[PDB]
């Protein structure tokens, strides 16, 4: 019978949220009603880059500090140079609409994505110093969000079918599938170890999968609506997460429990990207009335804003180093703050 | 005095930036079309009928998954480009934003079929309040206009059923029948599209409008009509820049 | 008009004449005779006591003509000493018989108004490129072309005012006197000339941008597909070196046939329509854009009250096309006399005077997306 | 600005004459 | 079926149950101590001399 | 974790009257958009009401119109529907949906198979 089906269901979700319950002890402001504020913290544009003719809709840094992957609804895989504004390619898309890039920890290789339910990878390298698409991956059924370069012969893939996939680029194969989901998965960030990484799906729900053996482990739930953007904390224990009901949050692995939600009064818009700082203090966040947030892990006060873009701000990456921060938004226009 | 690394980083940047103008024209030159629709709404006919105007150069293989379609047809030599969404999931909430640089939203609707026509009203309400579509006028084609001359003249219909207005409804002054249609039919078709510009004019204020179109099956003047509704859209976008309208 | 120099030319002529007649003349030195005497303005002969010594009204007089009959009367004393006006210190000299036989408020009038315009157009113009500059957002090619109005307003304006201290200058007092006895002044130097045909090529570069504005008005209503970059060098080409090509034809036409006095003066009708007639013909081309997007406008708001919508379409329009001028700019120079001089004059001085402070109000002052730039500034200070 | 400036050119001259003979009869 | 998906959920969350939480002090902690310790090598937190700073 | 739950869903005799309720839990209430949707035996899933933040803007399907009356309780976290006149062809399964995202007039995916924030249904039959 599925009547004693969803009245076990329930019963189990008491149990966990009971679970849960029996180690919030101390909320985290509590603990940390100790630290300064990290206070004011006001960022200049060092660098704006000009050249793709529509709204660019992802970006990668390059594993160099370096090189930087934009890509935008024009068609193009634009690659630049932060230290002199300098072009370095411009990969003409076979589809114009993309919504997703990568770069690989190598320099080697650029994938991207889009609704054509397809991940093109691009060779960086070749014999005649020439790009050119080395494989085309498909299998996804719906439209495709995210790429991230597990390794230089893996890449982990979320679409729109509510599935997770890890490819071989060799084969072109889907050696794994993650599935859970019941709605479109937009982002996913992969840990510090590429062994572990985790999804933001539109159900308003956060997983973490386990790459190889392909399930997942735990499930965080307390955001109202969709999930637009996750990353993930420099220690592989936390990952920040941005949906559409205005308000980030901190969730944490060990403790399985929400540990901070970053939101004000004078924020309505939902937020469309996130990421970390270096050291994990400095959570920034895109958000749809056209300027970012500086906001921090543990004092949750709004500090700064890099508010300099006219339209939504798309996309948004801390460099490796931690000396740059990259915010391409729907004006078709990248700025490198610092 | 540094030369070499920036001497050559300079002139690819240069051929690059070259390349970038002159794709500019060429990305500047297409309009783009979203069109949107159901399974019962002759979608791919219209799509098959506005494609007859435009090393193997057939493509039939593509991809099983698809995902996005495309269909490219010159009017006028103006290269419009119409994008029909293939293997899709049925939530649209979240890549219909990526539409949000379209010169116009082409929907189309079965008016024959009247128990589904609630659903293409409530799809065209949606469409019409999107944050990121409050600035993208929709052409409307009411597909199906043989069929529901057909179904009117033959009885079994009782649009009244669905709809509790139609016996509290006139034809409208301005309506111009085409030679041969009777009373009847005539008042159906205009019933059904005051259904729809009662939810196109209300909200939309002035930066987007409607623009309804009685396309039968298989007119071969659907693409014309989408020319002349890109080039209005085109010519009140360009006056509204100069605050002339 | 009679121009000075034809005057003091020709009083030097006489001034020659008179000298050589002293010497060449026999004093008769009868009893109580006078003695020939020049008072600069009439050769006196040698006179008798109580003859009344009448000279006929010398010429390199300006008016000459006006009195051909007449003569100076210059008696003598009955001892022959050149009988004095009430034993003045000079002979009697009454010359009531070679004598002439209103503008200035109006000219005037016009100029206080003109100059009133040029400088609150200049003020509004500078501070408004400054706006659409300074925005990096407001770069469009729309306001590209914007820029380049402002621009030729401005130089306009300029002009205008060194024209006015040009002729301010040339005809003062000590150039006057300079020209009078034995000097070349202002008048008589190129920097006159080249002052005189910076003014025209600014003009017509300014009545030569508002036609490119409505070119590019009407091109972006009607085909609308084109190259950006070609299309905008064009427009460039065409808004600050076509006036070129009808402003040096007439530097040089005016430098071989008619030199008269600084190029300032159009005593010949034939000269001055190379200005007049390109300038017409950027006037009516962009009378026909007007009315082409007006009735655009108009059809527009019909297939969606009209009256004042219709009303605010066309006086926005107006200042932004130089439409203000089709209504007299084809009456021509030579059959308007009197007060229709004046009321075409008025209007077109004082209109297009006033032109650059209309369309930097109406174009970068109350547009929208200078608000919008505005607003969103003021909203990013709110935060410092 | 030409059909002014050539008024105001011929009238400043026109009466650029009338001071030149006046200054011949006040004694120059 | 729903009978399948009911159950996969069911062993799902019986997975997700039997795991070993740890209290959200020990993680607050370790947080902390994780930004106190690389803090000073952060360079958005603690801007770098502009001598250094390659963006110029 | 966003929940809905419904209840009022029995047997009518036709030209009955029957009220449901729908209490919502893990969201805001008063900020999102609510509706009806029915899906009957045999067809797919059918837009219904609709009820804005407020209560104020209220909309109906042409089947319903002067029959079905839907009201929302801010401070109670519930949507109700009044169904009067209960007809054979009403008799469906009724489904207390939600918009996806608060302060937006746009209600996308309310109507699709596999709505996330959608309660479970409750049955009524006529
Ligand atoms: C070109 C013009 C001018 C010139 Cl030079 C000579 C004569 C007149 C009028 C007969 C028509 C004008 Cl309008 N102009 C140039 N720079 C000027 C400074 N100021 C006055 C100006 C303006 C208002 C009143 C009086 C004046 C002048 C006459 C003054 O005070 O000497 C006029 C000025």
């Amino acid at each position: 019978e599925l009547d004693q089906l969803r009245q076990e269901a329930e019963q189990l979700k008491n149990q966990i949220r009971d679970a849960r319950k029996a180690c919030a002890d101390a909320t985290l402001s509590q603990i940390t009603n100790n630290i300064d504020p990290v206070g004011r913290i006001q960022m200049r544009t060092r660098r704006t880059l000009r050249g793709h003719l529509a709204k660019i809709y992802a970006m990668h840094w390059g594993t160099d500090s370096r090189l930087l992957v934009s890509a935008s609804q024009d068609g193009k895989l634009i690659i630049w140079d932060s230290y002199t504004t300098n072009k370095v390619h411009a990969i003409p898309l076979r589809s114009s609409w993309v919504m997703t890039c990568a770069y690989a920890p190598s320099g080697n290789y650029v994938a991207c994505g889009g609704l054509d339910n397809i991940c093109s990878i691009y060779n960086l390298k070749t014999r005649e110093g020439n790009v050119r698409v080395s494989r085309e991956l498909a299998g996804h059924t719906g439209y495709l969000s995210c790429c991230r370069f597990l390794d230089d012969n893996q890449i982990v893939t979320s679409s729109g079918d509510t599935t997770c996939a890890l490819w071989d680029i060799e084969t072109g194969q889907q050696t794994t599938t993650f599935t859970g989901h019941t709605g479109d998965v937009m982002s996913l960030s992969l840990a510090p170890d590429t062994r572990l990484f985790v999804s933001g799906a539109c159900d308003a729900s956060a997983k973490l999968w386990d790459v190889r053996e392909g399930m997942c482990r735990q499930t965080f739930t307390g955001h109202e609506s969709d999930i637009n953007a996750i990353c993930f904390f420099p220690n592989g224990n936390a990952f920040a997460t941005g949906s559409d009901d205005a308000t980030c949050r901190l969730f944490d692995l060990r403790a399985d429990q929400e540990l901070m939600t970053y939101s004000h009064d004078n924020i309505i818009c939902g937020i469309t990207s996130v990421s970390f700082s270096k050291s994990g203090r400095l959570l920034l966040a895109g958000y749809d009335d056209f300027n970012c947030n500086v906001w921090d892990a543990l004092k949750a006060d709004r500090a700064g804003v890099l508010a300099g873009h006219d339209n939504r701000v798309s996309c948004l990456g801390v460099t490796d180093d931690g000396m740059a921060v990259a915010t391409g938004s729907w004006d078709s226009f990248l700025k490198i703050w610092n | 005095t540094l030369s070499a690394e920036d001497k050559a980083a300079v002139e690819r940047s240069k051929m690059i930036e070259k390349q970038l103008q002159k794709d500019k024209q060429v990305y500047r030159a297409t309009h783009r079309l979203l069109l949107l629709g159901a399974d019962n709404s002759g979608k791919s006919t219209i799509v098959k009928q506005m494609r007859i105007y435009h090393q193997q150069d057939v493509l039939r293989t593509r991809v099983k998954t698809s995902g996005i379609f495309e269909t490219k047809f010159q009017v006028d030599k103006v290269n419009f480009h119409m994008f029909d969404v293939g293997a899709q999931r049925d939530e649209r909430r979240k890549w219909i934003q990526c539409f949000n640089d379209v010169t116009a939203i082409i929907f189309v609707v079965d008016s024959s079929d009247y128990n589904r026509l609630q659903e293409a009203l409530n799809d065209f309400k949606s469409i019409w309040n999107n944050r990121w579509l409050r600035t993208i006028s929709v052409i409307l084609f009411l597909n199906k206009q043989d069929l529901l001359a057909e179904k009117v003249l033959a009885g079994k219909s009782k649009i009244e059923d669905y709809f509790p207005e139609f016996a509290r409804y006139t034809t409208p002054e301005d309506a111009t029948p085409e030679p041969g249609e009777d009373p009847r039919v005539t008042r159906a078709k205009y019933f059904i599209r005051d259904e729809f510009l009662r939810i196109s004019t209300a909200s939309g204020d002035g930066r987007h409008y409607c623009y309804p179109h009685f396309t039968c099956s298989v007119d071969t003047e659907n693409a014309r009509r989408i020319f002349n509704d890109c080039r209005d859209i085109i010519q009140r976008m360009h006056l509204r820049q100069y605050e002339l309208l | 008009t009679v121009s000075l120099w034809e005057t003091v030319q020709k009083w030097r002529e006489y001034r020659r004449q008179c000298q050589r007649s002293l010497t060449e003349d026999p004093p008769p030195a009868t009893d109580l005779f006078c003695n020939r005497t020049f008072d600069e303005y009439a050769c006196w002969p040698d006179g008798e006591p109580g003859s009344f010594v009448n000279v006929s009204c010398p010429w390199y007089l300006p008016w000459a003509s006006s009195v051909p009959q007449g003569h100076v009367y210059r008696f003598c004393t009955a001892e022959g000493l050149w009988l004095q006006k009430d034993n003045s210190s000079l002979p009697w000299r009454d010359l009531s018989e070679c004598e002439e036989s209103s503008p200035e408020e109006q000219l005037l009038f016009l100029y206080i108004i003109y100059t009133v315009g040029y400088a609150l157009s200049f003020s509004a113009l500078v501070i408004a490129s400054a706006i659409l500059l300074g925005f990096r957002h407001l770069h469009c090619t729309r306001n590209y072309i914007h820029l380049n109005l402002f621009a030729s307003f401005i130089l306009r304006a300029l002009s205008v005012f060194i024209k006015d201290a040009a002729l301010k200058w040339m005809y003062s007092t000590a150039a006057q006197q300079h020209q009078w006895d034995g000097l070349l002044s202002y008048q008589d130097s190129l920097s006159c000339r080249l002052v005189f045909l910076l003014m025209q090529y600014c003009v017509a570069a300014n009545y030569y941008w508002l036609l490119v504005e409505g070119v590019y008005l009407y091109t972006l209503l009607a085909f609308s597909v084109l190259s950006e970059q070609w299309i905008f060098r064009l427009y460039v080409s065409i808004g600050w070196g076509v006036p070129l090509l009808f402003v040096v034809p007439w530097g040089i036409v005016k430098y071989l046939y008619e030199d008269e006095g600084c190029w300032t003066r159009n005593s010949n009708m034939n000269y001055w329509l190379i200005i007049r007639l390109p300038i017409l013909f950027a006037i009516g081309v962009n009378f026909l854009i007007f009315v082409r997007v007006i009735c655009i406008v108009v059809s527009k708001l019909k297939a969606n009250d009209i009256k004042c919508r219709l009303a605010k379409s066309t006086l926005t329009l107006i200042p932004l096309l130089g439409t203000h001028e089709v209504i007299f700019a084809f009456v021509m120079d030579e059959h308007a006399r009197g007060t229709l001089r004046f009321i075409k004059l008025f209007t077109e001085l004082s209109f297009t005077s006033f032109q650059g402070l209309m369309v930097a109000i109406l174009y970068c002052f109350v547009n929208n997306e200078v608000q919008l730039e505005f607003r969103k500034s003021w909203e990013r200070w709110r935060l410092e | 600005e030409g059909t002014f400036t050539s008024d105001v050119s011929s009238y400043l001259e026109g009466q650029a004459a009338k001071e030149f003979i006046a200054w011949l009869v006040k004694g120059r | 079926a729903s009978i399948a998906q009911a159950r996969k959920l069911v062993e799902q969350l019986k997975m997700e149950a039997n795991i070993d939480r740890i209290k959200v002090s020990k993680a607050a902690a370790d947080l902390m101590a994780y930004c106190e310790a690389h803090a000073k090598e952060d360079p958005l937190l603690t801007p770098v001399p502009a001598s250094e700073n390659p963006f110029r | 974790q966003v929940q809905l739950q419904e209840s009022g869903g029995g047997l009518v005799q036709p030209g009955g009257s029957l009220r449901l309720s729908c209490a919502a839990s893990g969201f805001t209430f008063s900020n999102y958009k609510m509706n009806w949707v029915r899906q009957a035996p045999g067809k797919g899933l059918e837009w219904v009401s609709d009820i804005s933040q407020s209560g104020a803007s209220i909309s109906y399907t042409g089947s319903v119109k002067g029959r079905f009356t839907i009201s929302r309780d801010n401070a109670k976290n519930t949507l109700y529907l009044q169904m009067n006149s209960l007809k054979p062809e009403d008799t469906a399964v009724y489904y207390c949906a939600r918009c996806p995202a608060p302060f937006t007039r746009d209600c996308f995916d309310v109507t699709s198979t596999t709505y996330a924030y959608r309660g479970q249904g409750t049955q009524v039959t006529v």
